[PDB]
């Protein structure tokens, strides 16, 4: 019967990259399974396929929705099994699918109940994963390395530890060359994220952008894109660059981005109270991911916007009125906030204190003079070495 | 030894505490090789961890006045398993409630923002039962207000640490200066012209002379209460050419 | 080259042909109604 495929899959046991191909259909090889079909392996018995059939056990259970003996299985079985696979080199590639599930249910298990047995257990877990993270690191199997790394990163962020994961990266070198683009984007995802929480944005949008590029699409790969982009909007927003509407209308994902689509409406307008109200509105929704405490940083940005708009639309304004448009209590509050905005290269103004009105700087003629010469000159040179550079990297033909 | 620390902190002198710590550090080296990191999760073992917590606690509290800050971060790092291992018995000591807040505030004092927000994200999942921020709003709120740029509320918090007051007053004197330059570094570009009374108004001085003290320290030329805050074309052508004909 | 992403579940929920400028969806609707009161309010006073 259908077990022929399981035997046909064993016909993939010849050598080397076949396993790769062997995995591909094996991705969908789990469509049909039965406990009596389990007896197939009972009649089938080799170890190099023993671990694999254990994969089939995990896949069987997790899909069958029973997680108890899946993790229980992970321990009692995988540990004996784990020792045998260490000797093998090919097995490391196979185990990655294994590890991918191992952590999973355990993580998923945490959503059943709270116990410190889960703590000690997962301390053991991470400990192991770092152990043969080093072991495999010396064994030079790119794929299983990258996978494992991803799993422990995801552990740090199921935890609250960004730093430990960060300094962890500091001592990491990533198995760059030979990867699975999906794992690559899981990396770039987590990377961009933690790199953001630490308040460095300008490198986060990078790694998340790559998490958009390197990610596959299909119909299944959605949730990763949905989730990521739910982050990408946040970074784009914090950095001070409003995203365009079409970014909010793309695919099914547009139903999820809605709170962010209610943030930019709050942000672009620069109206604080509306913002805050919205944050209270969608808060719980924003907590199911951790984008929340990112978003609550925007209270700075929103006000920056408020000031910049009040500047572009007025040459000079009595402090009274700015304080009215921004709802704030006191003028004294204002000139702290505006004095701040100026230093950041936003307004380009000065402030008249004794009359208390902002005055924004003008263009002051001067075209008939030589200043345009200097300016154009700088711009010119800075165009040259662009041309230069683009011809120095050009050398390759 | 084991009673020595009791005599140090119960003594109430934190230099006696201070220099009384190093001789304890050794039995904390052996016992360190025994008690800490609590991997055994043993029930009868409760005594070791019970004492150990308070040991490092007065390690930090003492470390404050003694400028030993980083060290107790270590201690605080070392303390991390204790309050953040879930338990009712293990995580209780109010030296937590004051100590954590002390730590966050440290991070602000050093202008390390990255580490600070990282810590926020950390504490969040643990404290997630969190009610507002009870004591802990002092460092948090203290951060948010200077993030937005409204200082007056922040300074107000600096006046509001005295209720729970501890030696972070020193930190206060840190943070206080840490703010004023800001306003200074703000106002330098704000507008060129100030009456002295207004500088006093901004920088939160209770004194008129502290002003020009600061402004001299800032190199600000002062006028009687009122301060002020302040290639030929041929060449260019040939330059464009020689850039073109390379 | 296919993996399940079972770790990222697709969001579970508790339940215009023309491209838009934002100010399209500003759509604050105010002016038509506010105006009339502004006009007449003015000319009653003058």
């Amino acid at each position: 019967x259908x077990x022929x495929x399981x035997x046909x899959x064993x016909x993939x046991x010849x050598x080397x990259x076949x396993x790769x191909x062997x995995x591909x259909x094996x991705x969908x090889x789990x469509x049909x399974x039965x406990x009596x079909x389990x007896x197939x392996x009972x009649x089938x018995x080799t170890a190099e396929i023993n671990c694999f059939m254990h994969l089939l056990v995990q896949l069987f259970l997790w899909d069958s929705k029973e997680l108890e003996q899946l993790v229980e299985f992970n321990r009692k079985v995988v540990i004996p099994n784990l020792l045998c696979y260490y000797n093998l080199r090919s097995l490391n590639l196979i185990n990655a699918k294994l590890w991918f599930y191992i952590y999973l249910s355990h993580e998923t298990l945490a959503r059943s109940s709270e116990e410190i047995n889960s703590d000690n257990q997962n301390i053991i877990l991470r400990s192991t994963m770092m152990k043969f993270l080093k072991i495999a690191s010396l064994k030079h199997d790119n794929e299983t390395k990258a996978m494992l790394i991803n799993l422990i990163l995801r552990d740090f962020l199921n935890n609250g530890e960004v730093d430990s994961a960060s300094d962890f990266i500091s001592k990491l070198e990533y198995p760059h060359t030979d990867v699975s683009s999906s794992l690559e984007a899981r990396y770039f995802f987590y990377l961009s994220k933690i790199n953001a929480i630490q308040l460095d944005y300008s490198t986060a949008n990078e790694y998340i952008i790559a998490a958009i590029r390197k990610a596959p699409h299909n119909s299944k790969s959605l949730g990763f894109l949905q989730q990521s982009n739910k982050l990408h909007c946040c970074i784009q927003l914090l950095m001070g660059d409003i995203p365009e509407l079409s970014f909010f209308h793309q695919s099914n994902m547009q139903k999820s981005l809605l709170p962010y689509y209610h943030l930019t409406k709050a942000v672009k307008l620069g109206d604080l109270k509306k913002f805050t109200s919205t944050i209270t509105k969608y808060k719980q929704l924003l907590l199911k991911d951790d984008t929340y405490q990112l978003c609550v940083r925007l209270r700075s940005n929103v006000i920056k916007t408020g000031i910049r708009i009040i500047s572009l639309t007025y040459k000079k304004i009595s402090l009274r009125d700015i304080c009215l448009k921004l709802n704030l209590d006191s003028e004294q509050t204002v000139e702290y906030m505006v004095s701040r905005a100026i230093r950041d290269g936003v307004i380009e103004a000065k402030i008249n204190h004794e009359d208390g009105f902002i005055e924004t700087t003008e263009l002051l003629n001067i075209y008939d003079s030589e200043d345009p010469q200097q300016v154009f000159d700088e711009r010119i040179k800075f165009a040259n070495q662009l041309h230069d550079e683009y011809l120095v990297s050009m050398r390759y033909p | 030894l084991t009673k020595s620390l009791s005599i140090a902190f119960e003594n109430g002198d934190y230099a006696a505490c201070e220099k009384l710590l190093p001789p304890i550090k050794i039995e904390l080296i052996k016992n360190n090789l025994l008690i800490p990191d609590l991997s055994i999760q043993n029930d009868i073992y409760l005594n070791d961890l019970m004492i150990t917590k308070r040991i490092l606690e007065v390690g930090a509290l003492a470390s404050i006045q003694t400028f030993n800050f980083d060290s107790f971060e270590n201690y605080f790092n070392q303390l991390k398993p204790y309050y953040f291992s879930n338990n009712h018995k293990l995580s209780e000591s109010d030296k937590k409630s004051k100590l954590i807040s002390l730590y966050l505030l440290n991070l602000l004092s050093q202008n390390n923002t990255t580490k600070f927000h990282s810590e926020l994200q950390y504490l969040d999942k643990h404290i997630k039962n969190l009610e507002d921020d009870s004591l802990l709003s002092y460092p948090i709120k203290l951060d948010r207000w200077l993030m937005e740029g409204s200082y007056q509320k922040a300074w107000d918090l600096l006046q509001s640490g005295s209720q729970n007051i501890s030696e972070f007053d020193s930190f206060t004197d840190i943070l206080k200066s840490a703010i004023r330059d800001e306003i200074a570094k703000n106002t330098e570009l704000s507008y060129d012209f100030l009456p002295l009374s207004n500088i006093k108004a901004l920088l939160f001085f209770n004194n008129e002379k502290e002003t020009e003290k600061f402004a001299l320290e800032r190199n600000w030329p002062i006028v009687n209460s009122k301060v002020y805050f302040n290639t030929n074309i041929i060449e260019k052508a040939m330059d464009y050419a020689i850039s073109i004909e390379n | 080259e296919d993996d399940e992403f079972e770790d990222f579940p697709i969001d579970t929920w508790a339940n215009n042909i023309w491209e838009e400028n934002w100010d399209d969806v500003e759509v604050d609707d105010d002016f038509t109604n506010e105006l009339k009161a502004e006009l007449d309010r003015y000319k009653r006073e003058n």
